[PDB]
């Protein structure tokens, strides 16, 4: 965990460039309106922006989908009003079982090259990650 | 504020996947599946860069639910050169190599390549050294596009040539031995062409499936074996004429740089003497009469590897590249499976 | 951070122009009139001597060679890539690295103006102002960069340049530059055994606006004969030549 | 000399024979599980004689042309390639150095996206104007606002009005994120006359040391528009103006209304980046020199001989013969400038998708 | 659960290489002189050679190339100072 | 809802890109480009972690359209020391190797590297084995940033060390044998520096 | 040799903050002032 | 920072927070720096006792 490179913020803007435009009208010199349009819209600030960390983000989901989702059977719950398997050794199990993200967050063990401790007796080839088990698994088909 | 803050929702990762799908493999789809645009000015050329960078191409060709699950080359873009593509490092390298900007002034060096005098040893005396070097772009020039630079206005001329050539500071007494001792004809030197091969091209009409060739009666005393692929037309120069006219292409031309991409096309090949006696004939593959590549569904029996290719044809490709076949099959050493290799090119797929 | 001098992560290679050898104040080295430029070691020239550049680079044809003989013993019989085993990670090759670019000719170009940071803007409205802060000002076109492609390329001038990091540029005492034994040719020649000799170096460098040091290793033999005639006795025999201590 | 250099072992024997038979025997035997090797320091020695000349010699020579041809598409050199006496040359040591101009055309474009507001939504417009309404932005706070334009100071107790010329700047705006609430704002807008043009890929030569882009006739032609409130002082004032206005990386993805003309239509016009197009010379420079054509073979003979030593065939493949040749004696993969050694490739992830 | 009846493709793609079919008896490298190629039938008369390949079809021109593989040499002597004479022999396929 | 959905529009690439050029390039600019922040109480020492830390720099400097199409280093850069960086992976290894944290008990095995010694093969007898080692933090401290150790407060104290010595378990008559040989003159044992040089 | 270190109060083995990090850089935490 | 003054107000809601500059502090490659090696005022030392 080296952190993440997000010095710089990131926003995502309206389609238009802008969308708070206030009507105004032309105006000419004591001043005098004008008629150009009487319905011109001007907007006065900076434009309309929301902020996301993406580096954060990412590094996020790939904790969560790598690490997270992959820990001991004992630090998962079921979920609420949803109907789940008796049988552990089942997907249906396996597949429901919710864990949260909080176990293995962007600021878990920060700074540090470390194997959690809940994983180091968990088979690590038992993984998506598992590029020979993928192959051979494509090699079939979809 | 009473409640959750005011939030926006977005796929990082699915865009992600789609915009590096799109940017890749969308694009360079061959024409067919693309459309012109509505109410924009195109070119009337298609080997125009114009042409090539406003026809319109639909995301949802090659988006991200696409053969999901699979490692799969689209069959649209196998028969499509792959290495006019902006993800060529080796192009894109060369390219940086001279400058980000449109006007250059360049100054390289070239090497000899002939066999006949390339790692030559020439003794004292004075010689005529004389060559001829082309002025045509789309021979001298290479685009990622591909798009005929003739028209698109590339432009090259040569200021001043030079000839360079470093001698081993030798001293003259050995130098002068040496040299006696090679001006023996018993110590002539001598080279071969690495390719070691005659070289012949044969037309294929579009939707040709038959090609059949006919070598007239002569010797074969010291034949090596044949070698062979198949080009496009469209990207192979007219050589032997210092100048080709309907050469209006820039992109790789594997005839010259061994950037082949259509292996997979050939189905079988019959090797025939004196018009009646099969080779190598004797029984000897599932198939005796014949060199099957590949085979449809019908004879999946006779295939392996885990793909549509046919044991006799795998076993003669390992022997032939590796001499691995008569005592069981496994990956070839590495300092014998180059880049140009049969195994480190083979990729089969479901 | 990293002591160069210590550690080998040198990178500073790049800032050397030239180097001319003298023995007793009058006999250049090599000299024999060997070098394209035979008084002196021309490491880089700038355009004016572009022909007696190598490999895409402001790098010397003559530095080149040198560099590739002393290396690799590459040079005599043609240029090529040395073999993996013999391209170390502080060899010269594997670090050397040519670049080029093109830049807005500010003397040709009819319409140049230049502007600075303080007055560029590529972005405005979307990002922030002379800082990594929030975003602030209005869409517009952007008045910065210059294009250097496309119809109305502005005119342009070349530059190039190379780097090689982590490694030691080396002048061996060889009559031929090459490796031919720790023991070289010259280093046994009469000459430099019968009499002394004084040395005379003039390295030309590009400035650095801050203290800096050449550093210069007098390759020799640093050996040591370690005798132990009875338990418990060490006996050293140390010799450095030339530069004995 | 002789003396030291002996006893320190920086000449003289090998261990194998200075080490009493002894312990060479013994240090052999023992190789695999004990080593001694690196205990004992084996001597290297150059030669000293028939290997280098004394005499003054150039190491690199170099030949200009006695003759060069400039033609329709082809160039021809002749050289007087001399060996001298007492010399020997490898041919694999020569090779022409060649100097000019290249003009790799408009259509190059080495890189994706855009080099102008790469960051601005690919559909938003320039603030601009048509028939005639405005549709602009006004980011900066000035103290006032009066015929003479926005107030940027006070020089003193007299007011400081900003320059037409590039003031207020685009660049510039509000420093909190929250509304105070302007009451005279300032901003830039482009004229009816100058094309619209979506903001993405938006790019305009400045016309001043200051970074603004309004178009000289020579004297600034910027014109400032004041506007209130549909409800008198001015609440904003636009600095209007024409810009060389030009997309030289981007092109239309979406055209509304083939009608020319700038009108509200134009504004929902979206812009896309022009595909990435590398331009160079080929891998090992294939193509630039003539090989395998009988109408300009290459020549090498002695000038004493007169008879031609290269003798080519159409039906040889020299080019390719010399890919596959450095395949067999190198890393393919290692890129090597001088002889434009980087071979060309492709993406494993794009011929193939996982 | 719903996946819906399928049917299985297979292919492969084999780039940047040259098929190969070596005069070899055993198709395996003994030599650059192969044994067929010493052998005396084919060295004792002349035989006229018939080719035909199958391949896919493509909606565009395209073209067969094919290498035959032989011995492209050259014996260099320089019997006097400023004199080169060369010998070249491509056999099988001579000029 | 009468129409498209509300949008929002970001590009993702642009700004991934942008934040690898601030973060490894702009960052790391010689201070000459930088300038000190308003209303921010900053260091008068240049070479302080705060200084390094607080002096501003432009993104606009190295942008994402910066030498657009070129593989170029920076001339900034090009005298700038590139292994003073957070990406130098080495340090950034033998950081971790020590913990994620600021007070570390460390343990550590230093190897001989004088060349004399290194390799000897010592016989039979006591010797006084006796070396100097350093306390001087920017010595044997490494940063990324560089910054003064001395002032920033980083600390070391040595509590013990050691010395190790593994032998080979020689049968005794073959090692008795070996030792009598190598105690001759003729098969004394000789070393030579790598480097073999005379620095200046 | 085992010993003690202080690597003092200017290392940082990371790139970014530990703390709230999704949080817009600019976003304050609930407060109230006069 | 907005402004200077001290004290919360609602000027200081518009001020932004940026992470500091990461800084790895290690012992060096291989050690180099710990022993004292070419410095004659604190010289090693191998000798027999004898």
């Amino acid at each position: 965990n080296h952190g993440t490179e997000d010095e710089l913020p990131n926003y995502c803007f309206p389609l238009g460039g802008v969308i708070n435009t206030e009507t105004l009208t032309k105006v000419k010199p004591g001043w005098e309106k004008d008629a150009f349009s009487d319905k011109n819209e001007i907007r006065v600030g900076n434009n309309f922006a929301m902020e996301i960390n993406l580096n954060a983000n990412l590094w996020r989901n790939f904790l969560y989908s790598n690490i997270a989702l992959y820990l001991p059977d004992k630090l998962k719950y079921s979920p609420s009003n949803v109907k789940i398997s008796d049988n552990p050794n089942t997907y249906d199990y396996m597949n429901k079982r919710v864990v949260a993200p909080g176990l293995v967050d962007c600021y878990i063990n920060l700074g540090a090259r470390w194997s959690l401790d809940y994983m180091d007796n968990v088979n690590p080839f038992n993984h998506h990650r598992n590029a020979g088990l993928r192959y051979r698994s494509m090699l079939l088909g979809n | 504020r009473v409640g959750n803050n005011f939030a926006m929702e977005i796929n990082l990762n699915a865009n992600l996947w789609r915009n590096f799908l799109y940017s890749n493999i969308a694009l360079y789809l061959p024409d067919k599946l693309k459309y012109s645009p509505s109410n924009v000015k195109i070119s009337d050329n298609p080997n125009t860069y114009d042409y090539m960078n406003k026809r319109v191409v639909a995301p949802g060709l090659v988006d991200c639910y696409i053969n999901l699950g699979a490692r799969w080359s689209l069959d649209y873009m196998d028969n499509v050169n792959p290495f006019n593509h902006h993800r060529n490092a080796g192009l894109r390298y060369r390219s940086m190599l001279l400058g980000n900007g449109r006007y250059v002034p360049f100054h390289i060096q070239v090497p000899q390549k002939f066999f006949a005098i390339k790692n030559l040893l020439l003794l004292p005396g004075s010689y005529t050294y004389e060559w001829n070097f082309r002025k045509d772009v789309n021979m001298v020039l290479q685009s990622s596009l591909g798009n005929d630079l003739r028209v698109d206005g590339a432009s090259i001329k040569f200021d001043s040539i030079c000839l360079y050539a470093t001698f081993f500071p030798m001293a003259h007494n050995t130098a002068s031995t040496l040299e006696a001792m090679l001006r023996n004809d018993t110590n002539d030197q001598s080279f071969n062409d690495y390719l070691s091969a005659a070289n012949m091209l044969y037309p294929i009409p579009a939707n040709a499936t038959n090609v059949p060739i006919s070598i007239p009666s002569r010797n074969w005393a010291a034949f090596r074996g044949w070698a062979f692929t198949r080009l496009k037309t469209k990207e192979t120069p007219s050589l032997g004429s210092g100048y080709d006219p309907y050469y209006t292409y820039s992109g790789s031309i594997p005839y010259l740089d061994g950037t082949f991409y259509l292996n997979h096309t050939f189905k079988k090949v019959a090797i025939t003497f004196d018009s009646s006696v099969s080779w190598p004939g004797n029984d000897r593959l599932l198939t005796p009469n014949e060199f099957e590549i590949k085979r449809s569904v019908d004879g999946e029996g006779y295939n392996v590897a885990q793909c549509n290719m046919t044991k006799d044809w795998f076993l003669v490709q390992m022997l032939a590249n590796y001499n691995i076949g008569y005592q069981g099959f496994y990956i070839p050493e590495s300092y014998k499976d180059r880049m140009y290799s049969f195994f480190r090119n083979f990729q089969p797929m479901s | 951070g990293s002591i160069p001098y210590l550690d080998g992560t040198f990178y500073l290679n790049h800032t050397f122009k030239k180097v001319a050898i003298t023995f007793d104040s009058s006999v250049s080295w090599p000299g024999n009139d060997r070098l394209l430029t035979p008084n002196e070691f021309e490491i880089k020239r700038s355009v004016d001597g572009e022909g007696y550049n190598v490999a895409q680079c402001n790098m010397t044809k003559d530095w080149f060679l040198v560099q590739m003989l002393a290396n690799y013993n590459i040079g005599y019989q043609g240029f090529y890539i040395p073999e993996s085993y013999k391209d170390r990670m502080y060899s010269f090759f594997r670090n050397f690295q040519p670049m080029s670019r093109q830049v807005v000719d500010d003397t040709k170009y009819k319409d140049y103006q230049q502007v600075g940071i303080l007055h560029q803007h590529n972005n405005s409205g979307f990002v922030g102002y002379l800082a990594p802060t929030m975003r602030e000002g209005q869409a517009y076109p952007a008045n910065f960069p210059y294009p250097l492609i496309g119809k109305t390329a502005v005119d342009s001038i070349t530059q190039k340049k190379f780097l090689c990091d982590r490694t030691l540029w080396r002048i061996p005492f060889s009559s031929n530059f090459m490796s031919m034994g720790a023991l070289t040719d010259l280093g046994q020649n009469l000459l430099y055994a019968n009499s002394a000799h004084a040395l005379d170096m003039t390295f030309e460098v590009d400035p650095m606006d801050e203290p800096t040091l050449l550093y210069v290793l007098f390759e020799v033999f640093d050996v040591v004969r370690v005798h132990r005639p009875h338990r418990g006795v060490i006996e050293t025999v140390y010799l450095r030549t030339p530069f004995s201590a | 000399m002789m003396p030291q250099w002996s006893y320190m072992h920086i000449s003289g024997q090998d261990a194998s024979e200075y080490l009493s038979p002894g312990l060479v025997q013994f240090a052999r035997a023992t190789e695999t599980y004990f080593s001694l090797n690196n205990k004992f320091r084996n001597p290297t020695v150059a030669p000293t004689h028939d290997v280098t000349t004394d005499r003054s010699q150039r190491l690199t020579l170099r030949f200009i042309p006695v003759d060069r041809e400039d033609t329709a598409y082809s160039y021809k050199a002749r050289f007087t390639l001399a060996v001298g006496d007492n010399r020997v040359l490898d041919m694999a040591s020569t090779y022409f150095d060649i100097r000019g101009v290249l003009d790799r055309g408009p259509t190059f474009k080495p890189y994706s996206g855009t080099a102008y507001n790469a960051l601005a939504p690919k559909g938003a417009p320039n603030p601009c104007e048509w028939d005639t309404h405005v549709f602009g932005q006004a980011p900066y706070s000035g103290i006032n606002i009066t015929k003479e334009g926005i107030q940027i100071g006070v020089e003193g107790q007299t007011p400081k009005y900003a320059d037409k010329t590039f003031q207020p700047e685009p660049q510039i705006g509000e420093s909190q994120w929250y509304e105070t609430e302007i009451n005279h704002a300032a901003g830039r807008v482009l004229k009816k006359t100058t094309p619209m043009k979506p903001c993405y890929g938006s790019y305009a030569k400045p016309t001043n040391e200051n970074g603004g882009q309004g178009i000289l006739v020579l004297e600034s032609q910027v014109e400032m528009q004041f506007f209130s409130t549909t409800e008198l002082t001015p609440k904003v004032v636009l600095y209007s103006e024409d810009v060389d206005i030009e997309t030289p990386d981007t092109h239309i993805s979406y055209m509304p209304t083939i009608k020319e003309g700038n009108s509200r239509e134009l504004m929902g016009q979206q812009s896309m980046p022009n595909r990435p197009n590398y331009i160079a010379f080929r891998d090992n420079f294939i193509g630039l020199m003539y090989y395998n054509s009988t109408g300009n073979m290459g020549v090498l003979a002695g000038q004493a001989s007169q008879l031609n030593a290269v003798v080519d065939l159409q039906d040889r493949n020299t080019e390719l013969s010399y890919q596959l040749l450095l395949d067999s004696i190198g890393d393919r993969t290692r890129y090597f400038s001088m002889w434009n050694q980087a071979v060309d490739s492709y993406d494993p992830d794009v011929r193939i998708i996982e």
